[PDB]
């Protein structure tokens, strides 16, 4: 119990990085749940609510007030990210000449993925900010808050997102 | 044998019961329902109705393991009012629904006894 | 009573690079009696906007037009303090950093505030006598309607 | 020496910067202006073992606990404003970093060669 | 493979010179040759840097 429990071996020694990320389905929809228009309802947000085992009781307010409330992808998603971490990444497509120009910290693709104080600000979610790669969001949660805490962080990620493929679908 | 029997899924054993109430203790006038022996057709038809209710705060529901028979429902009021209250008041209200569906159907179908062409 | 920048402004051009996401646009808008400019994503199968149009826009603090800070929980049965209700877009967001063009001497004479709406950025590059109101991460909303 | 310099005889950026209390302090002592001068040859040392020690001319290192990170952190669970004067005096932060590297024992001994 | 060069200013600069590889090893030899580098001259098996160079090489 106190020595070969599975969160308790997120990092490994070989490489220090973590070696469980998000996986094959759960990927796919994360980066389409944090799009720059992804726009919820309320029974929609609340039905989703109703999967997060960590959460405090209490309902955020819409992104859009009038003319009438819409929550957003990463207003939703910021209540699955544990305590008050920090973090900067790139998302995959990041078109190398945008720290040149102005529009650096604005990133008309809706780059540069960028996590203050606990809530994400920016950025579209993929690989390179979620999987098994040193300084991902997941290592970071590791570092900080314990290897209590970054369990519930896994299963509220894949339980969510889930809950929510089965409105979006995915096919080929 | 190691594969339940499909009677499982509906019929009640001994020492269940149907519902089951707990105060959630983390936030004001919020309850929990716990009904036993149940899937989806239930769940859904009562979470659309506590939601037409202006007087509702919250209201959901989810089946913790498809593999086993039970839901949850969650429901939180404003402070002059109670979840078993408009819990129970979302249920008559279903019953008045359907039982008017049935009686304007079983004036469509004899409305052809013959036929109206 | 809260408010912290108010003015008219003038859409210029709607994507200068190219329609990017589906549902939102990126409008730039010039201003008037202030000669400010603004950078601004806004949902538009809401909120359909084109060329030419001028709209006012106000960033307050708060609705509650007394003071009487937000407590930042959403509760739509309290409709009692008779909020802002003169305009037909509201969004909910917070400013995630201020910069500057200022030396090691002297003082900024021209200020930029960027505000992130859950998602949908903004930017406001004016004069720093009217970015005055703005400091990080403080809670704003943003108030907009069309004129005639 | 842009960069890792610190003079102390502009008199308006350090009033830019610093506060009140602090400015009038740092340009009317000279065993402050003696200290702030040794700690840049403590640094241009180390910066010419570093060319020694890594020849190609790399930066990335494996170490442990991450530094800007933690100064980020802390920039937030003080809502430290960077628009303001500050109060921190720097003879504070050289013997603050001094007393600090002396509490991280790997090998404990008094004598020579421990 | 370049040649890493400390200038005046002290800035690293990288510099393209001419190396030679060959097939066949006898570096005793090799290294005691004239304007051929001493110092930055290796071979691929390490009994032959045992019994040239020493056990640290």
């Amino acid at each position: 119990q106190e020595l070969a429990m599975v969160p308790r071996m997120i990092v490994t020694p070989q490489s220090n990085r973590p070696v469980m990320g998000i996986v094959q389905d759960t990927l796919t929809a994360v980066r389409k749940f944090t799009k720059r228009d992804v726009f919820l309802e309320r029974g929609e947000v609340m039905n989703l609510l109703m999967f997060l085992s960590t959460w405090d009781g209490k309902v955020p307010q819409p992104a859009i007030l009038k003319p009438r409330p819409l929550w957003t992808g990463k207003q939703i998603f910021s209540l699955i990210i544990p305590g008050h971490i920090n973090c900067i990444r790139t998302h995959s497509t990041h078109p190398d000449d945008e720290d040149s120009g102005p529009y650096k910290h604005i990133s008309p693709g809706d780059t540069k993925v960028v996590v203050e104080n606990g809530e994400l600000i920016m950025g579209i979610l993929c690989k390179k900010s979620l999987g098994t790669s040193a300084g991902s969001l997941v290592h970071i949660s590791y570092l900080e808050m314990g290897h209590d805490i970054t369990r519930l962080f896994y299963s509220n990620i894949q339980t969510v997102i889930n809950n929510w493929l089965l409105i979006e679908g995915h096919t080929i | 044998m190691n594969a339940p029997p499909a009677f499982e899924s509906f019929l009640l054993f001994e020492g269940e019961k149907k519902i089951t109430i707990n105060k959630d203790t983390k936030v004001p006038n919020a309850c929990l329902f716990t009904i036993n022996k149940e899937d989806h057709t239930l769940g859904n038809i009562i979470k659309s109705q506590l939601l037409k209710d202006p007087q509702v705060l919250f209201a959901g529901y989810k089946v913790p393991h498809p593999l086993e028979h039970k839901i949850i429902i969650r429901v939180q009021t404003t402070p002059d009012y109670s979840p078993q209250e408009a819990f129970t008041n979302a249920i008559t209200d279903l019953i008045s629904e359907l039982s008017l569906l049935e009686e304007r159907f079983r004036v469509a179908i004899k409305d052809k006894q013959e036929g109206i062409e | 009573a809260g408010i912290l920048f108010e003015d008219i402004f003038d859409v210029k051009d709607i994507d200068p690079e190219g329609k990017k996401f589906d549902r939102v646009s990126r409008l730039h808008c010039e201003s008037e009696s202030f000669k400010m400019d603004l950078i601004l994503d806004v949902n538009i199968q809401i909120y359909p906007v084109d060329l030419g149009d001028k709209f006012r826009l106000v960033i307050a603090s708060t609705l509650y037009e007394d003071g009487t800070l937000d407590d930042g929980e959403y509760n739509p049965t309290d409709d009692r303090p008779s909020r802002a209700d003169q305009f037909e877009y509201v969004m909910y967001g917070k400013v995630y950093r201020i910069e500057g063009d200022e030396t090691s001497t002297e003082a900024a004479t021209r200020l930029s505030a960027y505000v992130s709406y859950g998602g949908l950025l903004m930017r406001l590059q004016g004069d720093a006598n009217n970015l005055h109101g703005f400091e990080v991460d403080s809670r704003v909303y943003l108030l907009m309607k069309k004129l005639a | 020496e842009k960069k890792f310099r610190f003079d102390y005889t502009n008199e308006r950026a350090l009033r830019r910067t610093l506060q009140e209390d602090l400015v009038k302090d740092v340009l009317s002592n000279a065993h402050i202006q003696n200290e702030l001068e040794r700690e840049f040859e403590r640094m241009r040392e180390d910066r010419e073992v570093l060319r020694v020690i890594f020849p190609t001319g790399d930066s990335k290192v494996v170490l442990p606990c991450n530094l800007l990170r933690m100064i980020w952190n802390a920039q937030k669970i003080f809502h430290i404003n960077p628009r303001l004067p500050s109060d921190l005096h720097p003879i504070k932060v050289v013997e603050g970093v001094k007393e600090l590297s002396k509490k991280l024992v790997i090998v404990n001994g008094d004598d020579p060669l421990s | 493979k370049k040649k890493i060069i400390i200038t005046e200013d002290g800035e690293f600069k990288a510099l393209q010179e001419w190396i030679l590889e060959t097939d066949g090893v006898s570096l005793m030899r090799v290294l005691s040759e004239k304007d051929v580098d001493p110092v930055r001259t290796t071979s691929n098996d390490i009994v032959e840097i045992f019994t040239v160079l020493g056990i640290e090489a």
